[PDB]
């Protein structure tokens, strides 16, 4: 079990980043989909997350209407597009899988790093 | 009509499948309320899920699920404290039947409520509401004093541990069904729908009790609820009546069930947050293997109590269990990869055949006429034990993390040592 994210890089402030993300190891179509950042200097700052169809979708006030969650689960790549990019922004970002329930494991991934400047 | 087993059964799977999915729902709510969009776990524990830093949120929010779990479940365990001890020693007066249906109705009511609260997406305190609403009529707990009432009031004096682990092997059963019928429910499409379970099965055990279970106090009496007898009725079976040698052995007993299931109740749920660990780090179908033989454990000792009454006493053969829990909670403590962590669950294979033969050596110190209150005075301390294991378990287990995991395994084993002291005790020193 791995997932893999590449999107990430030096952007300049208004970008508009594509994050992926390739599950490996697990169906990928009955777990969850979040997306975390570890800023420098501070602690996860959860960002979304989507139910295994894509009918809950969740943001936090920080990313609300400028981060798009998406998963395809043909493809098997949990997607995140990234809108209005601030110097703020710059992170870690990871891709965690969990099943929504108290008794299953978290697959957090490698974590791109997004640069913005 | 055949038994009372059906009744635990069906109460245990209500029971078993209630308390994830309630603690499920006040991680949904209480994370919605302040904007937490993450998973609904605790926070993870090494094989690179996180980056070593910890989430002041996430934190926070797991600290108010533990909260609002501790203050219904203390709601509950007050009412239930002052509703057993009425309703127990009642039921030995007046049948065990009303006393079956009763609590069925209150566990049904609340699965309906907290129905209504997780449809409605209704603040977290309404929980409360339904807690108190079952836990007035007589709880969980009740079913369990008057299931094991009954079986006390349906056999001999030699018969009683072996039909008495025979029940508590079929509530067994049902926490299985429950963990692994609920695991793999609630993982899929879970949290609502598996939910609909625990009220079919609180609405099953209700219909079962009030039509098709048959009635085992032979000689009914007329008494009256609510007259204060029913309170003295427990003090005047521990306390002033039984002087003969046999007032002690009641504190003992009592004290060693306490000990002995604060221990069980404590080490499963340290079961799956070690087994999800950092040198284990188990899938979901590892621990859904684990969750099944920690409960076949149940069965394997309905086996071998059954077995070992061929040559030995009734005490002796809980000695051997509580060996078999010693040797199995020492084991998982040192257990830092799967063949030494199912070794363990295999060892404990007798480990449930202690708590049968004390019940069942308590059950045989009272008079066929106070089955119901030494029942309803086992469930009481059976939910503080509850109460107790959660908060001492889950306050070791955070601390004696990064020096030494499983040390909760270990202090459980420690202190099975006192249980395993004061039978061998009370039994060596009555046959001297």
């Amino acid at each position: 079990v791995q997932l893999v994210e590449s999107g990430g890089g030096l952007v300049q402030p208004g970008g508009s980043l594509r994050l992926s993300c390739a599950a490996s190891g697990f169906t990928f179509s009955r777990y969850w989909m979040y997306w975390v950042r570890q800023a420098p200097g501070k602690g996860p700052e959860w960002l979304s997350h989507m139910n295994p169809s894509g009918s809950d979708i969740k943001y936090t006030d920080s990313v609300k209407g400028r981060f798009t969650i998406s998963r395809d689960n043909a493809k098997n790549t949990l997607y995140l597009q990234m809108n209005s990019l601030k110097p703020d922004d710059t992170a870690v970002y990871y891709c965690v899988a969990d099943r929504r329930a108290l008794g299953s494991p978290e697959y957090w991934g490698q974590g791109t790093q997004v640069t913005v400047s | 009509a055949p038994s009372v087993e059906p009744l635990l059964f069906l109460a245990t799977l209500a029971l078993g499948l209630q308390v994830p999915l309630a603690t499920q729902y006040l991680w949904d709510r209480l994370g919605a309320e302040r904007g937490y969009v993450g998973p609904n776990a605790s926070s993870p524990h090494g094989c690179g899920n996180g980056s070593g830093a910890v989430d002041p949120l996430r934190e926070e929010v797991e600290a108010l699920v533990a909260h609002w779990n501790l203050c219904i479940n203390l709601g509950g365990f007050f009412v239930g404290l002052f509703s057993v001890t009425l309703f127990g020693p009642w039921s030995d007066s007046v049948g065990r039947r009303p006393v079956l249906v009763l609590p069925a109705v209150g566990m049904a009511v609340q699965a309906a409520v907290y129905l209504l609260v997780m449809y409605l997406r209704l603040h977290v305190a309404y929980l409360l509401l339904g807690r108190i609403i079952s836990g007035l009529l007589g709880d969980y707990n009740l079913i369990l004093a008057g299931c094991f009432a009954s079986v006390a009031d349906s056999s001999n004096q030699r018969t009683r541990t072996f039909r008495v682990a025979i029940l508590e092997a079929c509530l067994g059963v049902a926490g299985m069904v429950a963990s692994v019928g609920g695991g793999q429910w609630r993982k899929a499409e879970g949290y609502i729908n598996p939910f609909w379970l625990v009220l079919a099965a609180s609405l099953a055990a209700a219909l079962y009790a009030a039509l098709c279970l048959q009635e085992t106090v032979k000689q009914r009496r007329a008494a009256k609820l609510l007259t204060l007898q029913h309170y003295k009725a427990v003090y005047k079976l521990y306390t002033a009546p039984e002087d003969l040698s046999s007032r002690r052995k009641l504190a003992l007993y009592s004290l060693a069930f306490f000990l002995l299931v604060t221990v069980h109740f404590g080490t499963k749920d340290l079961y799956v947050l070690y087994e999800l660990g950092s040198p284990l780090c188990w899938a979901s179908d590892l621990i859904g293997y684990g969750s099944a033989a920690s409960y076949l454990a149940y069965l394997s000792s309905l086996g071998g109590l059954r077995l070992l009454q061929l040559c030995l006493e009734d005490t002796w053969v809980a000695e051997i269990g509580l060996i078999s829990n010693i040797a199995g909670l020492v084991v998982i403590s040192l257990a830092t990869t799967t063949p030494l962590m199912f070794t363990g669950y295999g060892i404990m294979f007798l480990s449930m055949a202690a708590t049968p033969v004390i019940r069942a050596k308590l059950s045989k110190l009272v008079s066929e006429t106070e089955q119901g209150a030494l029942f309803a005075s086992v469930a009481c301390v059976e939910g503080l034990c509850s109460l107790v294991a959660t908060g001492v378990f889950n306050s070791l287990y955070p601390s004696t993390l990064h020096f030494m995991r499983g040390f909760p395994f270990l202090f459980g084993a420690i202190l099975l040592l006192i249980p395993a002291a004061i039978m061998g005790w009370i039994e060596i020193q009555d046959s001297n």
